[PDB]
Parts: structure tokens; C-alpha cells; sequence
């Protein structure tokens, strides 16, 4: 089993400030396609989830250009610039190089 | 080895000693292990 | 009617022989930085027993490391500039460890030529030789060898080699949990490559290994008698802390032309000596568990002594971690007495480090380690011991010789076998037809 | 001083005819897959190397699909038959759908993920047809 | 993430199953004495691997049994070299085991396979 | 005539009598039959240093490969795979060569027929795997026919 884990617990009140965030991998995630398995989602409270991250420093379709995240290794990050609304959320991660699928642990957006 | 050699002939009835004009006794600064000490030798 | 003979193509059939398998590596000149995931096929109802002791993978795994060491100081800087009489004196400022080092002043060559650099720099006193308290030194290995000095950039971290099978060729796998090294298996499997082992280079104790998963095993060659090494596996690994308590500022001069020389500028503050730490409790926990399987091979008791004064690379507990050679005094860990049928506290292991090392077993290829900067702390574990027989009693003592008895306690599940794929057998009323 | 003549088949040049009338040319491009212009009418430069690479590469790749038609029932032939039966899981296309209509390099992009599921299957039957021949000469 | 489906004839795995039922699986093992899973002893490497192909290649061809697995000649088995009953050859032995049986006598019959490939005059 | 080549000289009705002498110099005799060139690798590896006359192994064994290798793909692009004297389909062309049957079987060597017939060879190979190849799509759907 791979564990993922991401050290904020929530995001900072402010619309001004971008306030970047990460997970940390206890085992790299490089598969032997020679891609990566790390992603980032957003669960609105209330709203199921959605893709915003399909890859380490790739972004799916129809989202703004705040959501980036880089990542070299086991080391992970996610650039966050130019916050632009409200949209409040649950960010975790996705372990998708193994079995069990294991998530992030959760983090509130307000 | 390509140096100024310090060189010179042999110092050594008849038939005992016949090609001493071919040979001769050169002499000169060598280099050792060492890069600050110099040593001579005395090569034929 | 009669019987007649066939030929088949493609039997499974292997025989043993040597081949040269190719170094991959967990992603240079040798190696190729492809990672490979490799698969195992279980077999089934066949034997194919090993003898551990005569394995061609050792010899091979150990001329690629050679190949390896010799390959990463090609780029690097030779230093025959620097065999000069230097002009060494005594260190003056926790306090024993001036004893071991010198403060040594010697004319140097510089990026011109006709011009002379006066520089200074602080050796060890393993690394001096007198020359005919102010007194004339002289390096090492000015009188064998050119001593060439290793690149900075280029770290002494294992890094884990694969190998794998080329075409016609096989890798043998037995599945099996207590496998004495030698004689049948009932498991064996087919793999494509090995899994991934580390080049640790240390001697008298395996550092970083694998584990037993079992109680114990002990594995002694059988020569006519074992006066010769015997490997210990050493289930539960017991853990050992080395560090070297001094910062240490590094000064470069340049020797030449795009060329420098990594000297040692000074010592801020402490001079404290270099040691390991052993936890007691944990490592007479550790020698009753190896004296009660030496029994069941030899039935005395069991002393172990020490190595005899000499050679610091056939006595001492040689390792590297953090970039620099540790050489460690292991007689607090090597006496005792066995005599048939909690402790509190730690042990100290004094420890000596080297910068011309001569590695290998081998004369005229010595190496300049450079200093490193900061204060050096390191952990592993030490998962194996290598033991010599002397031979009432029995002494045991450190083991020495090659370094390849590192690579009998981690190639020993594999055997790389040949595939003949021709064989004839008595068919039937099978004859060929006639035209 | 030279000048073009009368004019024959050349190599691909039947790349993207169909894939009937392609089938006419296969002797074409298996002339050329052995011996090529390195072959002309001192020792270890870079482009002395590059050429013996060039020798060495070109015997493997021409030896592994040679193997290949070996261990299958046609052994120095161009089209051979087999007992596969096809399965329309693999391509459900109609057979005036894919000669006289489709080429290769089209239908090379359609069946490529299930060649190593076929050449399993042309090799398995090849086993069994062998043994039965040797089978049927006990008698 | 990986799964595993279905499962067919791996590499050497009738390796242990008799000889009637291993000589179904002959094309799994011609597969892998060519292609591998693979600057000057780069090329020695290689041009090793070709001619070790091909040396039991040309023996094939020497003998009637180029471009197929199971082939037959007309040579007698002679029964001294090995005398057991068909069942307990086809049915109760592997090729592992077989081949320690027959060591001995392996350059005897190859000789005699080659000879009577000479003795067609056709 | 038995012996390498011994039929260097005979005419060339009855030098092809004894073609097997060739064809196994050929296919036997060249990278099967030699275990010797194994014996030279270990004096290669007790010497620590790439000689001159390892340089040249491989360029003797790389053209004997070769050698082999491209005239039994040549023999196998026509329909004459493991086999010595093969009948074609394809009619001689008297502008290729106006002469009698009995001037080139018995008063003409093979090394007198390289020296006249050699500027058409490519042009005769053409119309050999030409051939072939419509035999075998004819054989083909002659075979799904019934
Ligand atoms: C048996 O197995 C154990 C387990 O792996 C092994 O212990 C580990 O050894 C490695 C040796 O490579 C140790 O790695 C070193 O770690 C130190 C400390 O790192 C910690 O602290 C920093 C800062 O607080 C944290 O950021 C970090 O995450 C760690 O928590 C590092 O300082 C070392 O880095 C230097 O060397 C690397 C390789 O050259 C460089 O990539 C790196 O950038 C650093 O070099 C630079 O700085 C130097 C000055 O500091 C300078 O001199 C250089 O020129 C260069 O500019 C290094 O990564 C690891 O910590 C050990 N782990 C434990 C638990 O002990 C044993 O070594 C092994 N034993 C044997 C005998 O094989
Ligand atoms: C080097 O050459 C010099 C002359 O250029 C030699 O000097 C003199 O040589 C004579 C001949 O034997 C001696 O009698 C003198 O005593 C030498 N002079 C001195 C000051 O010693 C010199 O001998 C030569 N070197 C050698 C080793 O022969
Ligand atoms: C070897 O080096 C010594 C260095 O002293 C040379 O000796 C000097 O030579 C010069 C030039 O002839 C003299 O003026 C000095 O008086 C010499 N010094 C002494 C102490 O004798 C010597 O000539 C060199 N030898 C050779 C062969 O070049
Ligand atoms: C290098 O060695 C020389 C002597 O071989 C030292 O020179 C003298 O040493 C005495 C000893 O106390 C001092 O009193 C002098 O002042 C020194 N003279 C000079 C010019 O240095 C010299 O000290 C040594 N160098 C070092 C760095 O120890
Ligand atoms: C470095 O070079 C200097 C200069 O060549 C050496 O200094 C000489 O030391 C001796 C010994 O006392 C004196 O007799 C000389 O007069 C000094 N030369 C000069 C020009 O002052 C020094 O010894 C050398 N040091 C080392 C370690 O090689
Ligand atoms: C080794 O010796 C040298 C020279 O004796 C020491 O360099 C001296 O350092 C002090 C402190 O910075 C200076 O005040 C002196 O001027 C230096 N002397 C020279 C000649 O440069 C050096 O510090 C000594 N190293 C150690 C570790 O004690
Ligand atoms: C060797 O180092 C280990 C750390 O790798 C030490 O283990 C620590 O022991 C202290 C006890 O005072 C605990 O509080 C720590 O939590 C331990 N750390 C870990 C990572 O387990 C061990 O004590 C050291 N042993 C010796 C003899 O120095
Ligand atoms: C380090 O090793 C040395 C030998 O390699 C040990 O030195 C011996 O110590 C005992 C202690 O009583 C003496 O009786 C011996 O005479 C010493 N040997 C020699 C050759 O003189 C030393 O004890 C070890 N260090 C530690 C801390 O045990
Ligand atoms: C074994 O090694 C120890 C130290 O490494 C030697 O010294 C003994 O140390 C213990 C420590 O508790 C003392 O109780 C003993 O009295 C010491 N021995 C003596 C003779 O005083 C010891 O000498 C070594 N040898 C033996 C046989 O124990
Ligand atoms: C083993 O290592 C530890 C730390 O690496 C040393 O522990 C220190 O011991 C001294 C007194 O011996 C204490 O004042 C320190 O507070 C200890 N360090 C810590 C972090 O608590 C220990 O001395 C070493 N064992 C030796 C040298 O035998
Ligand atoms: C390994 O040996 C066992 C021996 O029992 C084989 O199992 C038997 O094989 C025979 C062969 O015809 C069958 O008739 C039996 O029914 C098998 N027994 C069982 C319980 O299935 C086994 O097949 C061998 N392994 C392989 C891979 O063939
Ligand atoms: C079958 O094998 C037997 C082996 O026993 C052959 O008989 C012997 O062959 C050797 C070698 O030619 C001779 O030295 C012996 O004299 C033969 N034995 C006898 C009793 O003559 C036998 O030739 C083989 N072939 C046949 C057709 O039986
Ligand atoms: C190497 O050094 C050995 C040890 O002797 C040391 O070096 C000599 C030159 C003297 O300075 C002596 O006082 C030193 O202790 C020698 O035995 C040996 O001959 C030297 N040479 C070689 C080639 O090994
Ligand atoms: C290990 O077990 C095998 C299996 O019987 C045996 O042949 C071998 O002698 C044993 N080795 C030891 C050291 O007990
Ligand atoms: C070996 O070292 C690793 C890394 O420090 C550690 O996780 C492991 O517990 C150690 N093994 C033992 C037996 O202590
Ligand atoms: C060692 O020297 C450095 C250099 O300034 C200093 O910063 C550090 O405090 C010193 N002491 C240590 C590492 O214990
Ligand atoms: C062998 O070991 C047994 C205990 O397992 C012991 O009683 C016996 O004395 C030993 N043999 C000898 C000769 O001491
Ligand atoms: C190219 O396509 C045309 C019609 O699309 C066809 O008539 C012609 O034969 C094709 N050329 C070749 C060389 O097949
Ligand atoms: C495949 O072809 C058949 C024609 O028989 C058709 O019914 C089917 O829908 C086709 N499948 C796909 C996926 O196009
Ligand atoms: C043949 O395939 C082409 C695809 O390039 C298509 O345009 C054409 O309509 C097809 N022919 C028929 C008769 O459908
Ligand atoms: C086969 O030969 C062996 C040894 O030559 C002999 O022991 C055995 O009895 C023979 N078999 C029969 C059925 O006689
Ligand atoms: C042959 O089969 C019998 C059972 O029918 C078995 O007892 C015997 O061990 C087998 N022969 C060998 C050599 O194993
Ligand atoms: C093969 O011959 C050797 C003598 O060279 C003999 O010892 C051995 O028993 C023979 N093999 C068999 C299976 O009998
Ligand atoms: C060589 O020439 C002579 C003279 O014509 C002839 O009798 C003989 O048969 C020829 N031999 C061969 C091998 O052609
Ligand atoms: C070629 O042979 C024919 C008879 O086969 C003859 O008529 C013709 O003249 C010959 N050609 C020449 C150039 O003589
Ligand atoms: C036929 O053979 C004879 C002798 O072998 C020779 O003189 C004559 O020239 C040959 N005929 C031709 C047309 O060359």
C-alpha cells in the first residue's frame, strides 16, 4: 500500500493571497508507461468531485489557469497563482500506481 | 631524457678491450619520484 | 516392426554454463540506465540444485564494480604536482584529536609557471610518510603510484544494479525460505533479471543488507576443512550510528591550468575523534543467536578473538557514508567465551579515517578522497557478519580476503543456466517417407 | 552522361495502392530488407563504427521475422494459409471492405493491438497440427 | 495500476511436465534463443548471439528437418542406448531427465542423422 | 571432379552433377562446423587489451553471415527453398543469349557463362520473384474456391 499525505488543512480566507499547497508520496509514482499517477480534485461541499489534474503539471479541460501542479519524483507540488473566485471545494490527492486507489486525507476551501 | 648529456669516453694485451670507440660514458641530471630532489645517473 | 529416432526443436532442456549478463540500473559507460520490471514463471517438479559457492555471477558482479569505480576517476584530476617535501608541524589550539593530525605547509605549482604558490593545508598522520617537532613528511604513494583525486561532483552512493538474462540464456529462482546455499531446491522459478542489489563496500560486517526471515542461517565453504570464511545472515539487524563530530572548512588551490586541489583550511572549534556507537543490549541479544547455530555445525564452545595487528584494511571495520572512510577499531565487539550451556549501556568503537585510499586489494591506482564539509552523521544497519575459522575449542575471528564474499550473501538464490534447445528420442513406427 | 529507361516496379511504391493489388508487389520490399547500399563495388573512425552498427542491426531484425515464419507453418513462402479461424472481436470488416477499398498502413493501425494475440494462436496450432503428423505416421 | 488477466504457456513452465505433454509447447522457448531483452564489445555481444542461432540452424538443414519443430529421419533407434518402453518415455519422464540419459550417446546419434541424409542419392 | 570446386573446368553438363559438393562447403561447413572461433575468446580475455586480429573476427564473422544470409532469402523469394537444380515458369528470352543447347551444356564452363550472362542476371531475377508471386495469389483463391 502507498500513502499520500498533505500537510494544510485548509486554505486562508483571503481572495487576494495565493496560498499553495502539496502532497507528499511514501513511494515514487513513476509507472513504467513513463507516466505518473498523482492527481488533484476539488469536492464541493454538498457536490461530488471533479478532475482538475490528470498528471503532474497537466490540466484537464475547462479549468482556470490558477490550478497547476507540479512534481519531481517523490516530491509533489501544486502552483497556485491569481485566485479568482469562491469556489470552495475538498482538495486531495489520487495514488493510481497501485492497488488499493488511496486518496489525500481532505482540505477545506473557505 | 631529451637533456644536455655530460658525456664522455671509457676508462678502461691488445685484444682485450677493441670497440671503445662506439661506445661511450654519458652522465646527467635525472628526475626522481620526488619533483624537488634531482639525482645524477651514468648510463652507456 | 522397429523403432526409429525423431528430433524436436524447441525442448526444455537447460545445462549450466557462464555467460556475461548485461548491468542495468534503477532510473554509464558500462551499465544501462533502463528499469526494468521483471516477472517470475513458477515451475514446477523440478530440482536443479545450485552450489553456491562455485557461482560465475559473483565473479562477473565483481569485475563490473571494478569497471565502475575505475571508469568515474577517468575525467577527474591526477595530482603528481602535488608530491613535494613538505614542511609539517604539530596542530595547536575535546582535545584529542591533534594527536592524529598535522598541519602541513608546501610549496605548490599554480596556474602559471614561472611563478610559485605557498600554500598549506591539514593532513592525517595515515596519510604521512617521514622523509630522512618541526620535520620533513611525504605523501603516501608518491613512490608506487599516481594518485589521481576523486570528483567532487561524483557521490559514493550505492546505487542498485539489475541483471538480466540475454538471448538462450536463463536466471534460476529458488522460491524456497530456509535454502542452506548449497544442494536440490524443490521451488525454483524463472525471473527475467535479479532484484535490485545495493554495492555496499564494507568489509568485516555486512551494512544495509537483506535479511534471514527465518531464525538464523550460517553458510561456511567445504574445502577440505572451513579454516576458510563462513557468512552469518543475522535475522534481526541490529543497528549501529557513526559520525565524526568536527566541521570542516575546505580551502581550493589551484594546482593548474583548469585544474584545483581540494585542500582542508581549518577546524572550527572541536577536535573530537571519530566513533560508532553499538547498542549492547541489542548486539548480545544478536551473538546468542549466531553462538547456538555455530553449535549445530561444530558442537564446542565458542570464542570469538580479535584480528592480530597489521594492515588497517585487513583489520579494522572498513565503510564509507557520507563521502569519507571510516576504518573502526572492532576488539570491544569481538571477545567473548561460549562455554556450553539486560545488559546496560552503549559501546564506543574508535575509528581512524583515511583521504589516500587504495581500494581493492590492489597497488598503484591510490585515490584522493577530498575533504567534506560540516559535521558527517550516518546510520545502518548491520544485517551480516564474515567470520575465519583458525582451525577442545574453537576461535572464531573477523574475516578478510576479496570483497566477493559481499556477493555470496546476495547472489546466492540465483544460477544462470544455458538452453540447448535440440533433443532426439524413440518416436514409434515414425520413419521418414520415402520419394 | 545516363538517362532513364523503361520503368518496373519499386520499392513502397505500392504504399497506399489498396490492398489487394498491393499484394502483387510483395517481393519488392522483401528484396531490400537485407542487403542495402552499405554494400558498395583505416579502422576504428566514428563513421567506421556507424557503419558496422548498421550490419549488425540490419541481420537481427531480418533473422526475428524470419524466425517468426518458421515457427509457423510457412517456411520460404510470401502468402501461406492457416486453420485460425478469424474472430470478428478482432476486426468485424467486410471482405470486399478491406480489399479493394482499404490499404495497409490503415489496416495496420486497426489490428495492432491484437497481432501478439494472433501470432499466439497461429503458433498453437502449429504444435498441434505436428504432433498429429507425427500421430498419423503410426500405422 | 496493473491487473492480470488470462493466463497462457509462459516461458519454460511445462519444464517439469512430461514429455508427451511438453512437446506442446515448443514454440514458446524457440522464441527466446534470438531476440533477448536486449562500444567495440558491444558488437561481439551480438554478432555471438546470431551465430549460436545460427549454427543450430544449419544443423537442421544439414539433416531433412529444416523449417519445422518435430521432424523424422530413418534412422534406427538402436537399443542399447536407451531401452525403456514407450509409456514410461512419453508419459512418466521429463526432458530434464531424459536428457541425462541420452548424454553419453548424443554425438553417436547425430553422426548417424547426418549420414543417412548423404545416403538418399535422389 | 569430387572435391571443393574440382568441377572448375569440366563443362558445365557434367560439373552440375555433383552440386552437393558446394552446398554443404556452403551450408554446412561455415558457422556450424567451426567451434574453434570459441576457443580464441578466452585467449581474448586472459589479454587485457583489443587486439588487431580481434578487429578482424568480426569482420570475418559479419561477412560470413551475410554471405549466407543473402542467397538463402534469394532462394527463398523463388519458390527453390531447400533444394539444388529448381524449374521456373519463366521462358528464356533469346536476347539474353542466342545460343544452342548443345554449345552451352558441353563445350561451356560454368566460369564462361558468368562471364557472358552476368550483365542480365538482375534483369532475369526480376521476372523470377515476379512470377512467383502471381503463382502463389493464384494458388490462393484457387484454394478458397472450393
Ligand atoms: C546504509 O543505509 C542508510 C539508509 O539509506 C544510509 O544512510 C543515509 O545515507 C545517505 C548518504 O547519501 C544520507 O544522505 C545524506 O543526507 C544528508 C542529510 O540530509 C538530511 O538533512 C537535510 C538538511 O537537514 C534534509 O534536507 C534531508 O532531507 C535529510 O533529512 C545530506 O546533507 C546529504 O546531501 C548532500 O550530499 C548529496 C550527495 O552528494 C547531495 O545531493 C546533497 O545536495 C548534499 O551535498 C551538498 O551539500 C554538502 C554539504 O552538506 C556539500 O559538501 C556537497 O558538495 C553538496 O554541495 C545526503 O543526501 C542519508 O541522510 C542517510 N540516512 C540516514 C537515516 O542515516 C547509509 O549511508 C548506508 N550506509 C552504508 C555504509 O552504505
Ligand atoms: C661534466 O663536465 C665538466 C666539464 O664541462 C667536468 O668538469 C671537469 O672534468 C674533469 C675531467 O674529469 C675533471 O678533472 C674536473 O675535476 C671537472 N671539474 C670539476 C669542477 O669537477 C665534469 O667532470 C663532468 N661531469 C662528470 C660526472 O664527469
Ligand atoms: C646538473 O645540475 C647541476 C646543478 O648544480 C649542474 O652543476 C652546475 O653547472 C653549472 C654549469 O656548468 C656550473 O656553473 C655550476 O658550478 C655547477 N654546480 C655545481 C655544484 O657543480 C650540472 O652541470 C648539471 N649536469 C648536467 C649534465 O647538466
Ligand atoms: C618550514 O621549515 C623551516 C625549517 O625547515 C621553518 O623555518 C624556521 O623554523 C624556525 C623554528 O622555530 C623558526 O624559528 C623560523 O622563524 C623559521 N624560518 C622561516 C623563514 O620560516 C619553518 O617555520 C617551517 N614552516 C612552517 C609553516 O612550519
Ligand atoms: C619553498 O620554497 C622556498 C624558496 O625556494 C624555500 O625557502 C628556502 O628555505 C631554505 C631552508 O632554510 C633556505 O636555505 C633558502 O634560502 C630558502 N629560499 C629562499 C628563496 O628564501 C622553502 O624551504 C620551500 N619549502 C618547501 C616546504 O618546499
Ligand atoms: C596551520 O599553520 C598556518 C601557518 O602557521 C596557520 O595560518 C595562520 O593562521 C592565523 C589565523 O588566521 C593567522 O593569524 C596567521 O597569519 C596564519 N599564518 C600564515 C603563515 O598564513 C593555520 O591557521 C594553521 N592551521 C590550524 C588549523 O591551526
Ligand atoms: C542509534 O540511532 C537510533 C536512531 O536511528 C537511535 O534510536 C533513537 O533512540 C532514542 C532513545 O533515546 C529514541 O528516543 C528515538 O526515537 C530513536 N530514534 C529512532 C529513529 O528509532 C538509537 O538510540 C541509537 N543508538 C545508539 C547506541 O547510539
Ligand atoms: C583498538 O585495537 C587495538 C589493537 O588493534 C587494541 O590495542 C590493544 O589493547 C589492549 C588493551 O589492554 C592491549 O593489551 C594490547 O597490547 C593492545 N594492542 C597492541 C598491539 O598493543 C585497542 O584496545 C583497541 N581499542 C579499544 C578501545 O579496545
Ligand atoms: C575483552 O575486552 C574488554 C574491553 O573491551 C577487556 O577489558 C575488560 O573490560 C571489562 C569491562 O567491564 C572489565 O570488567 C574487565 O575487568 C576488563 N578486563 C581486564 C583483564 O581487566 C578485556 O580484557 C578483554 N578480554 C577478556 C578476556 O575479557
Ligand atoms: C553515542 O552518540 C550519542 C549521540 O549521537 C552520544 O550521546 C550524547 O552523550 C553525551 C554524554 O556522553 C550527552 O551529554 C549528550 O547529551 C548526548 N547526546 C544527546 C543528543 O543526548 C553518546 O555520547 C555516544 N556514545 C559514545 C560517544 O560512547
Ligand atoms: C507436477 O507433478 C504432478 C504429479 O502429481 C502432476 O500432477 C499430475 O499430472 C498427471 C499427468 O497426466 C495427471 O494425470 C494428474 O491428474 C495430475 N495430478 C493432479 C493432482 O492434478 C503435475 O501436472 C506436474 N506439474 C506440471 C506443471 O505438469
Ligand atoms: C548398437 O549399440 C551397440 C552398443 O552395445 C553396438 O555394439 C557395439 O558397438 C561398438 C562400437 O562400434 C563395438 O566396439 C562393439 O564390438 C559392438 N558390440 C558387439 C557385441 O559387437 C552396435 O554396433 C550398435 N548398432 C547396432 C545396429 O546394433
Ligand atoms: C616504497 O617505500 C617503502 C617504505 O620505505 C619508505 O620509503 C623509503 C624511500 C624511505 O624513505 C623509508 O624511510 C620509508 O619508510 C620502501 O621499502 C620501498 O623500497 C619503496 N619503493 C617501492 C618501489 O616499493
Ligand atoms: C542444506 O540442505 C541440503 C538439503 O538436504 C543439504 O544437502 C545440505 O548439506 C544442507 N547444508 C547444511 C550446511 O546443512
Ligand atoms: C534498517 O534501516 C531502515 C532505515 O533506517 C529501518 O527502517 C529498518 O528498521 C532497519 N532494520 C532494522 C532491523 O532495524
Ligand atoms: C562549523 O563551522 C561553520 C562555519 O561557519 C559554523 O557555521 C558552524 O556553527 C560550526 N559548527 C558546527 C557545525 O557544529
Ligand atoms: C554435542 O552436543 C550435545 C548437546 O546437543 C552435547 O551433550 C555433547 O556433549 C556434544 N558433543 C561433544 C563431543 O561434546
Ligand atoms: C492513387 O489513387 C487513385 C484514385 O484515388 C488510383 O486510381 C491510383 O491507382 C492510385 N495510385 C496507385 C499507385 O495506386
Ligand atoms: C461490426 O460489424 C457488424 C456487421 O456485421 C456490425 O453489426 C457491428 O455493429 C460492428 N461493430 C462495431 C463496433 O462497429
Ligand atoms: C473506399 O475507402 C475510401 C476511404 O478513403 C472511401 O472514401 C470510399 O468511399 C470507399 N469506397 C466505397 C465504395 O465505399
Ligand atoms: C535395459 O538395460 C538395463 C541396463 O543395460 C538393464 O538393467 C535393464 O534390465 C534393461 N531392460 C530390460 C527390460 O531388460
Ligand atoms: C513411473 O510411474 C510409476 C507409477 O505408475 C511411478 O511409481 C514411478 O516412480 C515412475 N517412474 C519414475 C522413474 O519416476
Ligand atoms: C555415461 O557415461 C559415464 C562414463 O563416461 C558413466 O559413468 C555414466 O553412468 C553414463 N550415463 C548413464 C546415464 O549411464
Ligand atoms: C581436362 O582436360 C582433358 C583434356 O581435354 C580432359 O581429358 C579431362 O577430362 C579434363 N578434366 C576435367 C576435370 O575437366
Ligand atoms: C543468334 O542465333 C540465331 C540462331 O539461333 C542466328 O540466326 C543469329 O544470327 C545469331 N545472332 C548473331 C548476332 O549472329
Ligand atoms: C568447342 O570445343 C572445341 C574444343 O573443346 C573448341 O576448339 C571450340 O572453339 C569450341 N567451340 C566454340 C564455338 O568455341
Amino acid at each position: 500500500d502507498i500513502v499520500m499525505t498533505q500537510t494544510p488543512l485548509s486554505l486562508s480566507v483571503t481572495p487576494g493571497q495565493p496560498a499553495s499547497i502539496s502532497c507528499k508520496s511514501s513511494e515514487s509514482l513513476r509507472q513504467s508507461n513513463g507516466k505518473t499517477s498523482l492527481y488533484w480534485y476539488r469536492q464541493k461541499p454538498g457536490q461530488s468531485p471533479q478532475l482538475l489534474v490528470f498528471e503532474v503539471s497537466n490540466r484537464f479541460s475547462g479549468v482556470s489557469d490558477r490550478f497547476v501542479g507540479s512534481g519531481s519524483g517523490t516530491d509533489f507540488t501544486l502552483r497556485i497563482s491569481r485566485v479568482e473566485a469562491e469556489d470552495v471545494g475538498f482538495y486531495y490527492c489520487m495514488q493510481s500506481k497501485d492497488f488499493p486507489l488511496t486518496f489525500g486525507g481532505g482540505t477545506k476551501v473557505d | 631524457l631529451c637533456i644536455t648529456l655530460n658525456c664522455t669516453n671509457i676508462t678502461r694485451g691488445n685484444l682485450t678491450e677493441e670497440g671503445k670507440e662506439e661506445l661511450k660514458n654519458c652522465s646527467f641530471n635525472a628526475t626522481t619520484e620526488l619533483r624537488d630532489k634531482i639525482q645524477k645517473v651514468h648510463s652507456l | 516392426n522397429n523403432l526409429w529416432v525423431t528430433v524436436y526443436y524447441g525442448v526444455p532442456v537447460w545445462r549450466d554454463a557462464e555467460t556475461t549478463l548485461f548491468c542495468a540500473s534503477d532510473a554509464t559507460h558500462a551499465c544501462v540506465p533502463t528499469d526494468p520490471s521483471p516477472q517470475e514463471i513458477h515451475l514446477a517438479n523440478v530440482t536443479e540444485k545450485f552450489d553456491m559457492w562455485k557461482n560465475s555471477m559473483v565473479e562477473q558482479m565483481h569485475t563490473d564494480i571494478i569497471s565502475l569505480w575505475d571508469e568515474s576517476l577517468k575525467p577527474c584530476v591526477k595530482l603528481t604536482p602535488l608530491c613535494i617535501t613538505l614542511n609539517c608541524t604539530n596542530i595547536t589550539r575535546t582535545e584529542e584529536g591533534k594527536e592524529e593530525l598535522k598541519n602541513c605547509s608546501f610549496n605548490a605549482t599554480t596556474e602559471l609557471r614561472d611563478k610559485i604558490q605557498k600554500v598549506h593545508s591539514l593532513f592525517y598522520r595515515l596519510d604521512l610518510v617521514e622523509l630522512n617537532n618541526t620535520s620533513m613528511y611525504r605523501l603516501i604513494n608518491c613512490n608506487t603510484s599516481a594518485i589521481t583525486q576523486a570528483c567532487p561532483k561524483v557521490s559514493f552512493e550505492p546505487i542498485p544494479i539489475h541483471y538480466c538474462a540475454p538471448a538462450g540464456f536463463a536466471i534460476l529462482k529458488c522460491r524456497e525460505k530456509e535454502f542452506n546455499g548449497t544442494g536440490p531446491c524443490k521451488k525454483v522459478s524463472t525471473v527475467q533479471c535479479t532484484h535490485g542489489i545495493k554495492p555496499v563496500v564494507s568489509t568485516q560486517l555486512l551494512l544495509n543488507g537483506s535479511l534471514a526471515e527465518g531464525k538464523v542461517k550460517i553458510r561456511c565453504e567445504n574445502i577440505s576443512n572451513n579454516a576458510k570464511t563462513i557468512l552469518v545472515q543475522l535475522t534481526t539487524p541490529v543497528r549501529i550510528n557513526c559520525t565524526r563530530p568536527s566541521n570542516n572548512t575546505r580551502t581550493s588551490i589551484r594546482i593548474g591550468p583548469g585544474q584545483s586541489f581540494y585542500a582542508t583550511g581549518d577546524i572550527i572549534g572541536d577536535i573530537r575523534k571519530a566513533y560508532c556507537n553499538v547498542s549492547e543490549s541489542e548486539w548480545k541479544e544478536a551473538l546468542g543467536k549466531v553462538v547456538e547455530q555455530l553449535r549445530n555445525h561444530f558442537n564446542k564452545t565458542i570464542t570469538f578473538a580479535s584480528s592480530s595487528g597489521g594492515d588497517l584494511e585487513i583489520t579494522t571495520h572498513s565503510f564509507n557514508c557520507g563521502g569519507e572512510f571510516f576504518y573502526c577499531n572492532t576488539s570491544s565487539l569481538f571477545n567473548s567465551t561460549w562455554d556450553g550451556n539486560v545488559p546496560n549501556g552503549t559501546i564506543t568503537l574508535p575509528c581512524r579515517i583515511k583521504q589516500i585510499i587504495n581500494m581493492w586489494q590492489r597497488t598503484g591506482q591510490a585515490m584522493y578522497a577530498p575533504p567534506i564539509p560540516g559535521k558527517i552523521r550516518c546510520d545502518s544497519n548491520i544485517t551480516g557478519l564474515i567470520l575465519i575459522r583458525d582451525g577442545e575449542s574453537e576461535t572464531f575471528r573477523p574475516g578478510g580476503g576479496d570483497m566477493r564474499n559481499n556477493w555470496r550473501s546476495e547472489l546466492y538464490k540465483y544460477k544462470v543456466v544455458k538452453i540447448d534447445p535440440l533433443g532426439v528420442a524413440p518416436t514409434g513406427a515414425k520413419r521418414r517417407v520415402v520419394e | 552522361a545516363v538517362g532513364i529507361g523503361a520503368v518496373l516496379f519499386g520499392f513502397l511504391g505500392a504504399a497506399g495502392s489498396t490492398m489487394g493489388a498491393a499484394s502483387l508487389t510483395l517481393t519488392v520490399q522483401a528484396r531490400q530488407l537485407l542487403s542495402g547500399i552499405v554494400q558498395q563495388q583505416l579502422r576504428l573512425t566514428v563513421w567506421g563504427i556507424k557503419q558496422l552498427q548498421a550490419r549488425v542491426l540490419a541481420v537481427e531484425r531480418y533473422l526475428s521475422d524470419q524466425q517468426l515464419l518458421g515457427i509457423w507453418g510457412c517456411s520460404g513462402k510470401l502468402i501461406c494459409t492457416t486453420n485460425v479461424p478469424w474472430n470478428s472481436s478482432w476486426s468485424n470488416k467486410s471482405q470486399d471492405e478491406i480489399w479493394n477499398n482499404m490499404t495497409w498502413l490503415q489496416w495496420d493501425k486497426e489490428i495492432s493491438n491484437y497481432t501478439d494475440t494472433i501470432y499466439y494462436l497461429i503458433e498453437k496450432s502449429q504444435n498441434q497440427q505436428e504432433v498429429n503428423e507425427k500421430d498419423l505416421l503410426a500405422l
